[PDB]
RNA sequence: AUGGAGAGUUUGAUCCUGGCUCAGGAUGAACGCUGGCGGCGUGCCUAAUACAUGCAAGUCGAGCGAACGGACGAGAAGCUUGCUUCUCUGAUGUUAGCGGCGGACGGGUGAGUAACACGUGGAUAACCUACCUAUAAGACUGGGAUAACUUCGGGAAACCGGAGCUAAUACCGGAUAAUAUUUUGAACCGCAUGGUUCAAAAGUGAAAGACGGUCUUGCUGUCACUUAUAGAUGGAUCCGCGCUGCAUUAGCUAGUUGGUAAGGUAACGGCUUACCAAGGCAACGAUGCAUAGCCGACCUGAGAGGGUGAUCGGCCACACUGGAACUGAGACACGGUCCAGACUCCUACGGGAGGCAGCAGUAGGGAAUCUUCCGCAAUGGGCGAAAGCCUGACGGAGCAACGCCGCGUGAGUGAUGAAGGUCUUCGGAUCGUAAAACUCUGUUAUUAGGGAAGAACAUAUGUGUAAGUAACUGUGCACAUCUUGACGGUACCUAAUCAGAAAGCCACGGCUAACUACGUGCCAGCAGCCGCGGUAAUACGUAGGUGGCAAGCGUUAUCCGGAAUUAUUGGGCGUAAAGCGCGCGUAGGCGGUUUUUUAAGUCUGAUGUGAAAGCCCACGGCUCAACCGUGGAGGGUCAUUGGAAACU
């Protein structure tokens, strides 16, 4: 998201959204380095490359890896106002550890990266790969039970559009590629690439 | 030079061989009688013969030669021993 | 065609031109704190430095005199009673070697390499082909020798010395069955040069062993032997292009300028010679100098399209230098003679040679090349039925932010103060429901083994089939005896494991966003456009946090973004980047055209039709990745077919 979790760190995270925040007793500005200050993403020596964190760690990968993801944006070389944005914003950091997917979206990548996740298929241990249709990102059927696995009947189901789930070990669907319906819009299809293009 | 070349290919353990029998004077990397297909004959599936099966008249009647494993798979294809039937014809 | 700030871009400043550190990327990469793991790809740049060589190329008594030993029978016991001390077989095995072999290539290098050296495309009247496929002869052969076997001395030596001597699948004395051989009349083609027409006279052996069950030869099958044909295969001669670039390199050249006759290349020539003109070559910078293995390769300017060799792939040349000859069909041979040469070693002097460009490391170096690495495990091929080796080919083992990658750093709730202090004429907020202790928990994390796949491919067994030879058979092999790692009792798994076993930057300087402070008084020194610093430093030094992103941090050589600030496309020349004392002049560039014919070019028709890190999609694996490959599209990209305006 932002390299932060809103249970403790809702502050340098422009959006972390894990917990209650720290505007109540704490000052919610930042602990360091990712508040609204003079970071160069603008007229190129300006004041938005702290929101380059809102651009980069939103979809997880770090720069020179998010740089991989932006040339992946340029791969779908149709409408590079939208065809670059749709697959640039087509991953899952919401199946991952704490809150409702079963209880798996928030404190993100602790536990679901089992290495024994045993998807419908052989194995896909890393949700960085946008999951496939029919290939359900399940957990290890032999070590299945967790507070993050079968809690979708009560906390929250339905990861983004055309990407659904089940309850028995939380078998994903990903029946179709995700459009902007339930995909995010925080990464600007125009400005966030104008940091790259113009 | 000349036996059925089970030719080295690929990245780290990707031995995607190719059906070939190298020239009587060229090396494994050099020129050849003729490249006949794109498959690894040591494939985990099978010998898995996909070749120019119509070319059995030229290189068998001039120069080519299998080695102990594919003379079988060629004539359960109807090529190698079957070219002996063609020569009898 | 999809690209594109310059932190700035001079003067007193307003302005034009200008070029411009730099900040971004990749690079054979590499330089300055090793991290959770793993993974990729790769590989002496300097050190084409000397090279020590190991080892660096080996295969066949399934060819035979077979020698040797020796299977097996194996007289007689040689008597602490068990030999072939004997008959002949003397098989198989170094076979004594004589012979079929390659050995340039799996291996290496780009030393050199001016022109097809290669890239790269042609025409060929410029054709031959141990190993090779197929149609036509059998498996007639001299065995002198020939090591077989014997004999003659020397010197430590190198390595020689005299005397004789058997087999072969060696080869060879004598006749032979396959465009064989080139003439009489026989055609025209690309005039030269081909076209076999004619009739084949002319090809002519032999390699028979191991030999299947038997016909011990059918075809002697095998895998080794003689004869026309083509062909695989490769090379093969003749034209264009890059086949060189370069005058502070210009006048170049003399059987010369490359037909006729003799000669010779499968082909063909001044290649030498009796004749030919001084001619021919020319600032098309010939001559000459420099250079050269060549292409892709990558990056990339908007497209235009291009520079790109390290690797990496392809295509040339060289393998101690050189020189003569031999040669293997071809050799000047990575591991062939004589050698000069050169050194090396030896010397007991009498003479002998050696011989790193296989691949490791040796001295060495470097920023860089691992490791005098593994084994043929598999695949590979040369010779070899069978079978074998070379493996330093092959694959692997280590190496690594050269460049990364997912996981890496997991839970915040109750006192804002349970505890926390750059800057005080402190207010409680406070790096902070963070924090103790853990709400939520048991992946990576280490882990301890059941362990397992992969581990199948290759024969290995006659039951017997196909070739089946007169027929079961040796090989392929339905059986099926169950193999197989240069890797894995590790992966998969129990979850063992616990909130566990896994994060730094310039600064805290305007632009550098990282806070103000002190020793700091233009001092130290951080120090990028430019700075700061002089008793009120933010800045030198220091600091708790601290900033931009994380296996993260800044640089170094290359290209380009930057900046078309490098211009048909995408520069101008008064001043600015640049416009001639001058004018006068040949070829020329261009000078004004008005009409008209060709189809040669002015988005070929449509397809066989397309180089990788690189023409569209499909893919599979990639802890995502790291990176790999696969098919269609084979294109819609050349060739091939076209003829015709209003320019020519």
């Amino acid at each position: 998201r932002f390299r932060g979790s809103n249970w403790k760190k809702s502050r340098r995270l422009g959006i972390s959204l894990s917990g209650t925040g720290k505007e109540l007793e704490k000052r919610p500005y930042a602990p360091g380095q990712h508040g609204p200050n003079q970071r160069k993403k603008l007229s190129e020596y300006g004041l938005q490359l702290r929101e380059k964190q809102k651009l980069r760690y939103l979809y997880g990968m770090t720069e020179r890896q998010f740089r991989n993801t932006f040339d992946i944006a340029g791969k779908k070389f149709g409408v590079h106002g939208e065809n670059f944005m749709i697959l640039l914003a087509s991953r899952l950091d919401a199946v991952v550890y704490s809150l409702g997917l079963a209880r798996t979206r928030r404190q993100a990548r602790q536990l679901v990266n089992h290495g024994h996740i045993l998807v419908d298929g052989k194995r896909v241990d890393i949700p960085s790969y946008s999951v496939k249709p029919g290939q359900t990102i399940s957990v290890r059927e032999k070590s299945q039970k967790l507070n993050i696995i079968v809690e979708s009947v009560e906390i929250n189901n339905f990861v983004p559009e055309y990407l659904n789930f089940d309850a028995d070990s939380l078998t994903g669907t990903f029946v179709r590629l995700p459009e902007r319906s339930e995909l995010p819009a925080e990464i600007n299809e125009q400005l966030i690439v104008e940091y790259y293009s113009r | 030079a000349v036996k059925i070349r089970l030719t080295r290919l690929g990245s780290k353990r990707n031995p995607f061989y190719r059906i070939v029998v190298a020239d009587a004077r060229s090396p494994r990397d050099g020129r050849i009688i003729e490249q006949i297909g794109t498959y690894n004959p040591t494939s985990a599936n099978a010998p898995e013969i996909k070749v120019d099966e119509a070319l059995a008249l030229k290189w068998l009647n001039d120069g080519a030669k299998p080695t102990d494993t594919v003379h079988n798979i060629l004539s359960k294809e109807g090529i190698m021993k079957k070219f002996d039937e063609q020569k009898k014809a």
